[PDB]
RNA sequence: CCGAUAACGAACGAGACUCUGGCAUGCUAACUAGUUACGCGACCCCCGAGCGGUCGGCGUCCCCCAACUUCUUAGAGGGACAAGUGGCGUUCAGCCACCCGAGAUUGAGCAAUAACAGGUCUGUGAUGCCCUUAGAUGUCCGGGGCUGCACGCGCGCUACACUGACUGGCUCAGCGUGUGCCUACCCUACGCCGGCAGGCGCGGGUAACCCGUUGAACCCCAUUCGUGAUGGGGAUCGGGGAUUGCAAUUAUUCCCCAUGAACGAGGAAUUCCCAGUAAGUGCGGGUCAUAAGCUUGCGUUGAUUAAGUCCCUGCCCUUUGUACACACCGCC
């Protein structure tokens, strides 16, 4: 019955984590979170209030695929596509403060640990919780 | 052909047509039924999953650009 | 279309047959290891060109008299 | 047996004329699994007759700069357009595709570059290929004509039109305008 | 009154006409009477053997 | 120029090639700009191997 | 009950994209860079990628463990790499442990229906003159 | 629940010295007001405390002038002073923001101050050119003729 | 090219040649590239699997303390030649189809004689002649402008939408570059502050060692919008904050909040293109203190049509007429 996050689908992985972050209320979320946008290229704010919620759960699920990775790592994952306007479209990087106070509220769970060289990765504790969720994902979607 | 000034809240007049007669053909899709009921097309896809709820409607697609149902199995 | 040899390919492919013709048969990949050293090819792209040409004149050479 | 998208096999379909039967490739040496393949059909001529009409009617879908490139996109809007024409008549869609194939290739055409009465002076029958191509051109065009601007999306309009084209209703664009071709050439005989 | 369609198919490929080659000229024959061949002209690729649609009865024949 | 040019072919000749070529462009005689070439022998002007054959100044 | 050495590493590549199929002794077993074969990135063409095991049944897969990793190229050319990959590995495999009838009879089966699942796409992609923004296309010129 | 339309709906609003469109959602109905964009609108729903999911006309009445308030005052709501309008103000240096014909005629307020002082701007202003030293060679003659 | 042949013997160009792409489980090799296996772990799974699964986590050139080169890199070589079969052909030169083959036409560079009053004396300490040479056309500095706008044209970028926009998740590339003789000026990991451009401190890298497994865009999957010049469009313009420099006003650029203009697929005309091609989406480099709507090499997704023609526009060879030879934009 070993279930890993990598046998299933990471899109609906995302959300289940999410629902657990949600429910468990420890995240440390800023004050400022319903006015900043995710991203320099992105022109609206997200929809869903639960965005930082998303967006924990995300970095997760890519730290447990790669370790090591620092706060401009993961701004180059989550950059897109900025249309420049009128000038021809470019690739952006998202905002390094919203990833940054992420993984800083990621160590007060104590799933994710700064490494002996840069950047940060999970703790054991981390890489049990990550395939402990991804379990009963994959029963619900047996079933 | 000018404009088309459609129904973003149903009023009683188009509810009970929808209660009666959306659930009755098999090509039911947001984009037919709101053109059958001068309906907006927003609150066609939501009275849409709203009869999904009540379950006389099934589904075949959901997709993100091509949501796709149907009325059940009958004869 | 567009593979018809040009005098520098034919004037050596007729020449090394009327000299070697006792060493030559109807098997291109015989003939292409027969003309190496016979004849210093500068090229390898030239060399199994100059062999092809053999083998075609080497079909006709022995059925009927060709020119060479 | 090749259960094209999982299902809807080839087996029972047919060509009604021996006259389209050497290129359409609904047949089961022709049938594929999924209209996706990077066959070269492009590299010598008459390559694309033994190419699945599928694939080709996914290849002649995209167009006008906004799709010129977007294969999966295509191949999900043929999806869930034969899927909605199954819901629609309940049968076979691939007969249906191969019914609106016939019934809209325009069996003749004209053209001069002679001093023409109105368009063409002199009126001349297509090939069987030009008829299949111009067929696949003609349900591509009319789709997005009808989706350029409304509320509808590809796939319906693809299902529509493959429905007005297979049970002939002079008013699919595309059966209209092989209409109008045979009154032209008809005319300028 | 209304002459039926029918269907021939091609026996050789003669060449192109039009002064640009946009429509191929070949010989035909009946299927319905092997005999009975003709010569038309077709716009569009065509290969031996395939068989055509034909509308109409005789149209043209010339000798280029 | 002419002299001068006939003498150098020769001894480019003579102390052995397959073929030299002199180009000499400018004011000669009058006002109007004319171009004298000297070529004799053989001489590629195409390919790669020009470049290992031909010495160019 | 643990014999070893019976391993092939086979390589597919399709533009630029290259897939290393780790062909294994073993349970009947799929996976691509630790991912099963249908917990995949394309949905929509998941269809090519269930095509190998499809024409030839689980049955012959049921020694088989596969290990793919692909490191290069787009999305769709990572999909061609990756099934040609599995088709290859699966006739080495059959070639080099078992009869070559038996390898012949399942070559033929994947050649009569995609011969892509064999022979890699001579075209890569062709150079950019500086005539124009394409490799053919030209800078479109005009006269007044 | 896809319900039917409340009695009590409006299917336009009048607000400040405009008017919206009920028929449309909230968050882009507001936008119909001079100087509100909708990042704005965006921002200011959520600190107001409604439903984005629900349209304009079925807000109640002290919905609305909630709403009307908590964009009238945006410094005493934890709206960030970056993303108003006119910060650090030219006259009297307040960080206000406004969104009405106030700042039309503030706009204009601003352009006859420079227009007083003959600055480069001013004139270029007044005289209809461009003012940001983008080339007027080949663009700008739909003005003309 | 074969053939004839008052020609013979030749040469240049084309070709031949060089570079790249396409097969090489053949060889040489690799801790500045890796792959398998083993041993530790880390987690899941434990009912019990236990050679169960994942790990871009740690080690096996930490010198005896694993092998191997397939994947990666680049050398030596091979391989393709109409080679084979069938058909057409003076059975000659050659052409078509097909098997087997990775490939049966990959793209470029080079590119003859002769000529243009084609462009450059604003590339040169290439240069004749003429001009100036102290109130200078030398040379330096301060400032302005080269952007200036009733108007016309050319190359482009973004658009008119739903095959869409926006929001969130998932997720894959290759060219080529990075700290300085003068010459000052590098590419950036990580950590902290800030929403942002940025700021601060620590590193690595003169390089297959660090950026960089280049976590790119498009595309894919879910949410909302719903045919409304509208959540398409982002032009013009107001305000605020940083970065570059001595200097940003005539806005260098970038960020944010503000208005949302014309544009609903555009005449008469016109450009380019046959497969990885067009096209969409890009990445680098160049100019660069700051800079890309330009260009250049490379990537990604990826077509419809066609294997013909002289109809227009031109070109090649022969014959022909000429009152043209500044050569029909001729002459008269
Ligand atoms: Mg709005
Ligand atoms: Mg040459």
């Amino acid at each position: 019955p070993g279930v890993t996050v990598k046998d299933v689908n990471q899109q609906e992985f995302v959300r289940a984590l999410a629902a657990f972050l949600k429910k468990s209320g420890k995240l440390k979320v800023p004050e400022w979170v319903d006015t900043v946008k995710l991203a320099k290229h992105k022109e609206l704010a997200p929809y869903d209030e639960n965005w930082f919620y998303t967006r924990a759960a995300s970095t997760a699920r890519h730290l447990y695929l790669r370790g090591g990775a620092g706060v401009g790592s993961m701004t180059k994952i989550y950059g897109g596509r900025q249309r420049n306007g009128v000038m021809p479209s470019h690739f952006s990087r998202g905002s390094k403060s919203v990833a940054r106070r992420v993984l800083q509220a990621l160590e007060g769970l104590k799933m994710v640990e700064k490494d002996q060289d840069g950047g940060r990765k999970l703790t054991p504790q981390g890489q049990r919780d990550l395939d402990r969720i991804a379990g009963q994902v994959a029963a619900a979607n047996k079933k | 052909r000018d404009k088309l000034n459609n129904l973003v809240l149903f009023d009683k007049a188009t509810y009970d047509k929808l209660c009666k007669e959306v659930p009755n053909y098999k090509l039911i899709t947001p984009a037919v039924v709101s053109e059958r009921l001068k309906i907006r097309g927003s609150l066609a896809r939501a009275a849409l999953q709203e009869l999904l709820s009540k379950g006389l409607i099934k589904l075949v697609s959901k997709h993100r650009a091509q949501v796709i149902y149907t009325r059940n199995t009958k004869g | 279309m567009g593979r018809v040899r040009t005098k520098t390919v034919k004037k050596a492919a007729r020449v090394i047959i009327e000299k070697y013709y006792t060493r030559l048969g109807n098997d291109f990949h015989t003939n292409k290891r027969v003309c190496e050293e016979i004849a210093i090819i500068p090229s390898k792209k030239l060399r199994n060109k100059i062999a092809g040409y053999v083998t075609h004149l080497m079909k006709r050479i022995q059925r009927g008299p060709v020119r060479g | 047996d090749i259960k094209l998208f999982g299902k809807w096999s080839t087996d029972d379909v047919q060509i009604n004329d021996i006259s389209l039967q050497d290129y359409i490739a609904v047949k089961e040496k022709y049938a594929k699994y999924l209209p996706h393949s990077a066959g070269r059909y492009a590299a010598k001529r008459f390559r694309k007759a033994q190419c699945p009409i599928v694939e080709r009617l996914t290849n002649s879908m995209m167009m006008h700069g906004r799709n010129n490139g977007k294969k999966l996109m295509t191949v999900r809007i043929v999806k869930h357009a034969f899927e909605i024409i199954h819901l629609l008549t309940g049968e076979n869609p691939l007969q249906v595709l191969v019914n609106a194939i016939i019934n809209s290739g325009p069996r003749e055409d004209s053209t001069r570059i002679g001093r023409a009465g109105t368009v063409r002076r002199q009126a001349v029958d297509v090939s069987p290929l030009r008829r299949v191509n111009q067929a696949i051109w003609l349900l591509c065009t009319g789709a997005r004509e009808a989706a350029f601007r409304n509320i509808k999306t590809i796939a319906e309009c693809l299902a529509d039109e493959l429905i007005n084209a297979a049970k002939g209703s002079s008013n699919s664009y595309a059966i209209k305008k092989k209409d109008e071709l045979e009154r032209v050439a008809k005319s300028n005989r | 009154r209304v002459q039926p369609i029918k269907l021939a198919r091609v026996t050789k490929v003669l060449g192109r006409t039009g002064s640009q080659g946009q429509c191929t000229q070949v010989r035909v024959e009946f299927m319905d009477d092997t005999s009975r061949s003709i010569i038309r002209n077709v716009k569009g690729p065509v290969r031996e053997g395939d068989v055509l649609t034909l509308l109409e009865s005789e149209r043209e024949a010339r000798r280029l | 120029v002419r002299r001068a040019c006939y003498g150098v072919l020769r001894f480019i000749m003579e102390s052995g090639a397959k073929g030299c070529e002199v180009v000499v462009s400018g004011k000669l005689r009058g006002q109007r700009a004319k171009s004298m070439k000297f070529v004799d022998g053989l001489m590629i002007h195409s390919g790669d191997p020009v470049n290992y054959y031909v010495d160019t100044a | 009950s643990k014999g070893p050495l019976q391993s092939v590493q086979v390589f597919g590549r399709k533009k630029t994209a290259t897939a290393v199929a780790h062909c294994k002794r073993g349970n009947g077993l799929i996976k691509v860079n630790g991912r099963p074969l249908e917990m995949i990135e394309p949905r929509t063409l998941q269809y090519k990628l269930l095509e190998p095991v499809l024409l030839l049944g689980k049955e012959r897969f049921a020694g088989v463990d596969i290990r793919v990793r692909v490191k290069g190229g787009g999305h769709v050319a990572q999909i061609y790499a990756i099934r040609q990959s599995i088709s290859k590995a699966l006739v080495a495999y059959y070639q080099k442990y078992v009869d070559e009838a038996s390898k012949k009879e399942i070559k033929d089966i994947l050649i009569q229906y995609d011969r892509t699942l064999l022979v890699a796409d001579p075209r890569r992609c062709e150079s950019k003159k500086f005539g124009g923004p394409g490799a053919r296309a030209r800078y479109q010129k005009s006269y007044r | 629940m896809s319900l039917v339309i409340p009695e009590k709906f409006q299917h336009i609003l009048r607000v400040l010295n405009t008017n919206i469109d009920g028929r449309r959602k909230i968050a882009f109905a507001i936008t119909a007001i001079k100087g509100v964009g909708r990042r704005y609108a965006h921002v200011v729903l959520r600190k107001a405390d409604i439903d984005l999911t629900k349209r304009a006309g079925e807000l109640t009445e002290d919905e609305v002038e909630r709403v009307i308030t908590i964009m009238q005052n945006p410094r005493q709501y934890k709206i960030p002073d970056w993303f108003l309008n006119r910060q650090k103000d030219v006259k009297d240096g307040k960080y206000s923001q406004v969104l009405a014909n106030g700042l039309d005629n503030k706009l204009r307020e601003d352009l006859e101050r420079l227009k007083k002082i003959r600055a480069h701007r001013g004139l270029r202003h007044f005289w209809g050119l461009r003012v940001r030293g983008q080339h007027t060679k080949t663009t700008g003659r739909r003005g003309r003729t």
